[PDB]
């Protein structure tokens, strides 16, 4: 079989390609201990990865090797490759061709290393480096539409058209799920619930994942939650303590409608999705517009999809219907879309080869890979 | 004391003596309550049968909200018919009494817990109703706040359980909400209150208490109660909400968690009164400083010695 690994800035997803899900999931952190050691004998480890640096989280400075969709610790990113294969997915990459998966308009270096860590340290017999959002098409069963994509660390668009790409239309948001936990700490602390350390971030990264919502109209959910008692939710934290929260639950998924919450210049994810969209050739637009792909977890907010309808129905010239094409699996999309793309029997051909690259270094991946 | 008791002290301490005595004695004694509940204790065709009955403003929409079948299923075969003027009543025969100290002493202490037990009923309602909201929204929870907002109409209890004070409550699948539309209409109680019920929601916002229920307030009415019939926004009224969570009706905390949110106003009530006797206290303190002050105006002079009972001394 084909392997595929979908590198994600908060979460790994790992499988087997023809797969109708990951056999692996878990957290894209290496954990290192903080506190002395004093019980000799007892089992310490110099380093933890995944869900043991993620259940051992207390006594550990956890770090993310991938952030805003490029590796920034490779020694990290090592570790968690060497994890998902032989400890996670229990493989040999040695005789498992690979599907990686990466962001559009990424650092060319990052494609470089990726590659270059496959063959000459994983011994890979081939590998590909996936656009990660037209895999999601893939995973739809669609040759058109408009995908949003947001992970942990970057969100993007790729209009593309009976399976060709706009890559001038393209366009990448350093703002996803990272930055929605880092402005979740932010306001918990006006309730009086102060969270500070690493390990506190995942704490906070749980009560985003159970408690945050997005309102379909924010100033109507702001004058709701004036009259809280509905919107008031309780969530128990691992010492027993609770904290109790309302109108955060919503101002934090506001942030990709209003970047300028965590003081960034840019447009919202609606107003993004159509500046993408009137970025494409006029014919073509018609049918982005009822095509509007979902994936990655930081659309799996409740009341996203609708409130992404509404806002770009609101940009949009009424003509036209607008839907909005959020599967319940959207989380696992792009994973499945490599699936379906390292299974499919015309891409055997497109898989950058060990000999391959022998004869021309890690700048291979270049020429082949999108 | 710093907490009042839930149930009513005379009934409990005369049933415990009459439960143990040799010779019971006849009775007729019609006895006071918070909130303008009655209790009449009467032997009326034997001293070795005792009739209590409650009588209470609201009982008729207690009711409406299954107060009769909780009552049944506390008090059994000792219920009896409802005397004249009284709203529910109970028989208790002396002779037919439980074979054991501890079963008469949870008797007793059951029927003097009579006007929480009344009460309770739609506080069972809205628990056992948020039990079944809670399993239909665990089976799908994309349908769940539509069965939220739903309850939040369709499953609400009002009861206007005195004239200055409505409590109203409804279930949602993760709670029960209660809001206390509450009054004070004597002015210094209405002054002091203003105080009380400020220091109570700035309370729930420090760190010590963040397990409690979470608490809101204001003087318009939450959203949800703003067109219960009775409630009114001008009327001096202010709104304290109480949302209960899953954790503070779980099976082991239900019976306390009922019969302290009734007596909510009453230990505020109870507190504005009490903290008169606390002022009087800090006032005569300092008056006792300013003696002092004018002390040191008297010259000084030493008094002739004088025993104990005033009468002069002669020696030294
Ligand atoms: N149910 C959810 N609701 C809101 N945010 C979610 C949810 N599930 C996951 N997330 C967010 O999505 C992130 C992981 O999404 P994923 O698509 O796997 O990102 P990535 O591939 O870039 O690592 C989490 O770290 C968290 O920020
Ligand atoms: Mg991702």
């Amino acid at each position: 079989t084909a392997l595929v690994c979908d590198n994600g800035s908060g979460l790994v997803k790992a499988g087997f390609a023809g797969d109708d899900a990951p056999r692996a999931v878990f957290p894209s952190i290496v954990g290192r201990p903080r506190h002395q050691g004093v019980m000799v004998g007892m089992g310490q480890k110099d380093s933890y990865v995944g869900d043991e640096a993620q259940s051992k989280r207390g006594i550990l400075t956890l770090k993310y090797p991938i952030e805003h969709g490029i590796i920034t610790n490779w020694d990290d990113m090592e570790k968690i490759w060497h994890h998902t294969f032989y400890n996670e997915l229990r493989v040999a990459p040695e005789e498992h061709p690979t599907l990686l998966t990466e962001a559009p308009l990424n650092p060319k270096a990052n494609r470089e290393k990726m590659t270059q860590i496959m063959f000459e340290t994983f011994n890979v017999p081939a590998m590909y480096v996936a656009i990660q959002a037209v895999l999601s098409l893939y995973a739809s069963g669609r040759t058109t539409g408009i995908v949003l994509d947001s992970g942990d660390g970057v969100t993007h668009n790729v209009p593309i058209y009976e399976g060709y790409a706009l890559p001038h239309a393209i366009m990448r948001l350093d703002l996803a799920g990272r930055d929605l936990t880092d402005y979740l700490m932010k306001i918990l602390t006006e309730r009086g619930y102060s969270f500070v350390t690493t390990a506190e971030r995942e704490i906070v990264r749980d009560i985003k994942e159970k408690l945050c919502y997005v309102a379909l109209d924010f100033e109507n959910e702001m004058a709701t939650a004036a009259s809280s008692s509905s919107l008031e939710k309780s969530y128990e934290l691992p010492d027993g303590q609770v904290i109790t929260i309302g109108n955060e639950r919503f101002r934090c998924p506001e942030t990709l409608f209003q970047p300028s919450f965590i003081g960034m210049e840019s447009a919202g994810i609606h107003e993004t999705t159509y500046n993408s969209i009137m970025k494409c050739d006029i014919d073509i637009r018609k049918d982005l517009y009822a095509n509007n792909v979902m994936s990655g977890g930081t659309t799996m907010y409740p009341g996203i999809a609708d409130r992404m309808q509404k806002e770009i129905t609101a940009l949009a010239p009424s003509t036209m219907k607008i839907k909005i094409i959020a599967p319940p699996e959207r989380k696992y999309s792009v994973w499945i879309g490599g699936s379906i793309l390292a299974s499919l029997s015309t891409f055997q051909q497109m898989w950058i080869t060990k000999q391959e690259y022998d004869e021309a270094g890690p700048s291979i991946v270049h020429r082949k890979c999108f | 004391m710093l907490s009042l008791d839930y149930n009513n002290i005379f009934i409990y301490e005369l049933l415990t003596e009459r439960f143990s005595s040799e010779n019971p004695s006849s009775i007729d004694q019609v006895v006071t309550d918070f909130d303008g509940v009655t209790f009449h204790i009467s032997t009326p065709e034997e001293k070795t049968k005792i009739l209590i009955s409650l009588s209470m403003k609201c009982y008729p929409e207690l009711v409406n909200y299954g107060t009769l079948d909780l009552l049944k299923q506390i008090y059994g075969a000792y219920v009896h018919e409802p005397e004249m003027g009284y709203n529910f009543s109970i028989l208790i025969d002396l002779q037919q009494l439980p074979a054991t100290d501890e079963e008469k002493e949870q008797l007793a202490m059951s029927i003097s817990m009579l006007k929480r037990n009344v009460l309770a009923a739609p506080f069972h309602r809205a628990f056992t109703k948020q039990a079944e909201l809670a399993d239909l929204a665990r089976k799908d929870p994309e349908n769940a706040p539509m069965l939220d907002k739903q309850a939040t109409s369709q499953e609400l209890m009002a009861i206007h359980y005195r004239d200055e004070e409505t409590i109203v409550l409804w279930p949602e699948h993760d709670r029960v909400t209660v809001v206390f539309s509450t009054k004070f209409r004597e002015e210094t109680d209405r002054i002091f209150g203003k105080v009380f019920l400020q220091e109570f929601v700035d309370a729930r916002r420090r760190p010590a208490i963040q397990t409690a229920p979470q608490v809101l307030f204001s003087y318009d009415p939450p959203l949800e109660i703003r067109d219960i019939q009775g409630i009114q926004k001008g009327d001096d009224f202010g709104f304290v909400t109480f949302v209960l969570f899953e954790r503070h009706f779980t099976p082991q905390n239900r019976e306390d968690c009922i019969s302290h949110i009734q007596v909510f106003r009453n230990t505020l009530h109870f507190h504005i009164k009490a903290s008169k006797a606390y002022m009087h206290q800090r006032m005569r303190k300092r008056v006792a400083d300013f003696q002092k002050v004018l002390n040191r105006a008297k010259p000084d002079v030493e008094l002739e010695r004088k025993t104990a009972t005033g009468r002069s001394f002669v020696r030294a």
